[PDB]
């Protein structure tokens, strides 16, 4: 998606910074954000 | 503010990839493919 | 003799990944920050 090719940059990073983002918050977010598609989930009942 | 070769999209036609020197402009690269350019440039950029 | 094969040692042990070549189906690839003229980038003999 981000069209990056440097293996060093794409490997020496992380989704969350850990010490500034506790793991319990990560679990809560990653598991609550499902149950709805972020691609086609938009329906707004009728009207998207 | 990079040459158009850097903008590589791994799918679909990449209109922001072509380049060609222009006759009556400093013999420099000109894309010349877009129609509308809306933007708000930074007020004071310092670069390096 | 082994120069054709010992070149890959240094060319792949590097971290910047400017270029990379394969013994089979030669695609002699290198970074997009380098000009990509002639558009083929195939292994045409030892010259490449």
């Amino acid at each position: 998606q981000l069209n990056v090719t440097d293996e060093q940059k794409i490997a020496e990073d992380n989704v969350i910074n850990r010490n500034k983002f506790p793991l319990n918050k990560l679990v809560y977010t990653v598991q609550a954000l499902e149950s709805l598609s972020f691609l086609e989930g938009r329906n707004s009942l009728d009207g998207k | 503010l990079l040459p158009f070769r850097f903008y590589v999209k791994e799918t679909s036609p990449n209109y922001l990839e072509t380049a060609s020197p222009d006759a009556l402009y400093g013999d420099k690269e000109v894309n010349g493919k877009f129609d509308v350019v809306v933007s708000n440039p930074p007020f004071s950029v310092d670069l390096d | 003799k082994n120069w054709q094969r010992i070149v890959e040692a240094k060319l792949e042990q590097q971290k910047h990944k400017v270029a990379e070549i394969s013994l089979e189906n030669g695609t002699v690839n290198y970074s997009k920050k380098i000009k990509h003229n002639r558009n083929l980038k195939a292994l045409t003999g030892d010259e490449e």
